[PDB]
């Protein structure tokens, strides 16, 4: 209650696949479609993915700039202290990667 | 000496198993001691 | 798809290997002071969100007090899973533990 | 020479850092900071100094 | 040299007889990890149904790769691994922070999974110079774009006309070009070449 | 939108999908429709339309 | 970073038929300079010590 | 923290490691190249910090 | 639906209105398992640290 719930408790997105909480974002959808939660690390630029079977529609997402991506849909939410995000961020500045193993897979 | 121990962890490719009180506070996990030293499950009827 | 099946079978198998069968239980037959508090809090939480209640409220408005009442009559449908330090565990029903 | 007139980086960096430091400091001089409240009920304060 | 291509539909839709279309209805067993609200503690199956399964009905689902038609044989996996699959008393682990349970379940899904390449039949409901609009099984949207219709086919004010000068109507047979799934409802892109 | 209250945390197929005959699709639709008698209402309505087509109708 | 991307631009516009044996020393001098100061700017950002 | 917003996924361990320049480039939202941070109207400089 | 409503700016009548809709059924399947919450003042029934 003191060191989490009533302080910096935060529901945050993780990629179950790479175990990051820093490389997720909301997709930007076409009008009428609903936004989904995606991992920038685990997904291919759309071009590069074509360049290597057919690709399903649910597997493509886009950002605000407009680039299309394939994959990176293995996300959920976990409850973490916000300051964890700051620490992870600082660590990645130093070239260091934290990888959270989430369950259920 | 945060960065020293961190440097050591990285070079060992260490896994934090998250068992110590400190580690669990870091990740926001319920403590292992006391009321956190067991799990609670609900007995539910009508399950077949 | 074939291998998630395999993954599940492994999970479920190791889970069964960790479970200490009822008649081989070896820990205290008394409810611990920790188990009691959490049982009360958690059952109180469920009461606050409209869990079916197994006792007469008699005007009570505090869900913790309702839980306490349920505990007193041994009508709390919760089970404590006690972990030994190797990760294997014993399941004890709230009703069967001696409370004090 | 030709290779003797290759730019010596550190020396050019001095001038370039100076004009960028000045530029960046003046930009920020009339910036306008907008209140952000959480659903919590919480102003978010822009300060880089937990001075506790 | 690199295989993310292990998300490729390895359940090909077969062509039929006495017929010519592809059967896309399929039965897939799933496992799903779901929350159980405290109000359902005396009716766990009811609760899993009303919270999680019912909302899946007649919507596309990214994981089974089709539209879920319905479900059979829901079963909760007892957190007590020592009990018999029989008994109607089961354990569901409660969240540390909240009164909610979370359990694994097994259920069977019936799924309409039109993949690319399949041959489907639709009921024509609209004809512009830009596309032909069909309804597969009188339920799911289809659309053949103007230049997936063969070149010698002509249009009038309106309604389409084929290779031999006779108008098309009702049932039409097309092949799947792409399946759009992210919109409000599923929609099939079909071709005639 | 989607929360832990209305959406499974994760879903996995445990087998390869098995194709089903028309006679089976009909037997399933039959019982599923009966057992379930606002979103669910408008959905069984649609299922009702599909079972109609599998019997050949309008 | 920009400054080194320029050193690297002028460096490629050297033809080796004009590149001395003495120019070898000066090119190295400029390269050492660049590496040292980029390495310093990185250091300063991660560990001011 | 709200008892009516339960969380299903749970972090069970953390692994320490090193970010490769390939990962970074792939995940990156923008390559930053401009030392200058704001313009005369206090808007973010494109490609800046 | 998780949203908060402040009782701060309110008249007695507006409050009486909100008080009469504390326990209305669900008009939404997704939130049907939840009930409203009242952020009540601390009182004598309570425990502090
Ligand atoms: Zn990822």
């Amino acid at each position: 209650d003191r060191l989490l719930n009533s302080s910096d408790y935060t529901q945050a997105s993780v990629c179950r696949e790479c175990g990051s909480i820093l490389t997720t974002q909301q997709s930007v959808p076409r009008i009428g479609s609903i936004s989904t939660v995606c991992c920038r690390r685990c997904s291919m630029r759309f071009e590069d993915a074509k360049k290597l079977i057919f690709i399903d529609d649910s597997q493509i997402w886009e950002d605000g700039q407009g680039n299309k991506f394939v994959g990176g849909n293995e996300t959920t939410t976990v409850a973490i202290p916000f300051v964890l995000k700051y620490l992870d961020s600082e660590l990645s500045a130093m070239g260091i990667r934290l990888r959270y193993n989430v369950e259920p897979k | 000496t945060t960065c020293q121990f961190l440097t050591k962890a990285v070079l060992d490719n260490e896994r934090e198993q998250l068992d110590s009180p400190s580690a669990r506070i870091v990740v926001g996990k319920l403590n292992n001691v006391g009321t956190g030293s067991f799990d609670v499950l609900a007995k539910v009827p009508n399950a077949a | 798809p074939e291998d998630f099946q395999q993954h599940e079978q492994i999970r479920r198998k190791t889970l069964k290997e960790k479970a200490i069968p009822k008649d081989q239980r070896a820990t205290t037959p008394y409810m611990t002071k920790y188990e009691r508090a959490r049982i009360l809090g958690t059952r109180a939480l469920q009461i606050s969100m409209n869990a079916p209640v197994f006792v007469d409220l008699e005007g009570e408005t505090d869900p913790l007090r309702i839980a306490m009442k349920e505990l007193a009559e041994k009508k709390i449908p919760l089970v404590i899973r006690r972990y030994l330090p190797d990760g294997s565990f014993e399941d004890w029903s709230v009703e069967e533990l001696i409370v004090d | 020479s030709q290779a003797e007139s290759l730019p010596i980086v550190s020396n050019k960096k001095i001038v370039f850092d100076d004009e960028v430091s000045i530029e960046n400091k003046e930009s920020h001089k009339e910036l306008d900071l907008p209140e952000v409240k959480e659903d919590n009920g919480s102003e978010i304060v822009y300060e880089e100094n937990t001075s506790e | 040299a690199r295989f993310i291509k292990k998300h490729k539909k390895q359940v090909t839709n077969p062509i039929d007889e006495k017929n010519g279309t592809s059967n896309c209805i399929v039965r897939v067993p799933i496992a799903l990890y779901v929350s159980l609200a405290p109000m359902y503690l005396e009716n766990p199956l009811q609760g899993v149904m009303k919270q999680h399964l019912n909302p899946l009905v007649m919507k596309y689902n990214n994981k089974v790769g089709g539209v879920v038609l319905g479900y059979e044989g829901l079963k909760i996996l007892d957190a007590d691994p020592l009990s018999k699959e029989d008994t109607s008393e089961k354990l569901i682990k409660i969240t540390p922070d909240t009164p909610f349970g979370f359990t694994w379940c097994h259920v069977n899904l019936y799924v309409w999974q039109p993949q690319v390449g399949d041959v489907l039949e639709g009921y024509i409901f609209i004809q512009s110079a830009s596309h032909i609009g069909l309804l597969i099984h009188d339920a799911f949207n289809a659309s053949i774009k103007k230049n997936n219709i063969p070149v010698d086919w002509t249009f009038v004010h309106g309604h389409w006309v084929d290779s031999n000068g006779e108008p098309i109507d009702g049932k039409l047979r097309f092949t799947v070009r792409n399946v759009h799934t992210t919109g409000r409802v599923v929609s099939v892109d079909g071709t005639l070449i | 939108t989607a929360t832990t209250l209305n959406t499974p945390v994760v879903i996995h197929a445990t087998q390869l999908p098995q194709h089903v005959s028309t006679d089976e699709v009909l037997q399933f639709l039959e019982s599923f429709i009966d057992e379930k008698e606002t979103n669910l209402s408008s959905s069984i309505s649609q299922l009702k339309r599909i079972q109609r087509d599998f019997k050949g109708l309008p | 970073s920009l400054l080194i991307r320029d050193l690297n631009d002028d460096l490629s516009k050297l033809q080796k038929d004009k590149v001395s044996l003495e120019d070898r020393r000066v090119i190295f001098s400029r390269l050492m300079n660049a590496f040292v100061t980029i390495q310093n700017d990185v250091n300063a950002f991660i560990d001011s010590t | 923290m709200d008892i009516s917003k339960p969380v299903g996924s749970e972090i069970t361990s953390v692994d320490f490691g090193i970010l490769t320049a390939k990962e970074i480039r792939n995940l990156s939202a923008k390559q930053i190249t401009n030392p200058t941070v704001l313009d005369n109207l206090g808007h973010p400089v494109s490609g800046g910090l | 639906d998780g949203s908060l409503v402040s009782l701060i700016g309110m008249s007695v009548e507006q409050r009486k209105a909100l008080a009469n809709q504390l326990l209305t059924p669900s008009s939404n399947v997704s939130t049907h398992t939840l009930n409203k919450k009242v952020y009540r003042h601390i009182k004598n029934r309570d425990v502090v640290l």
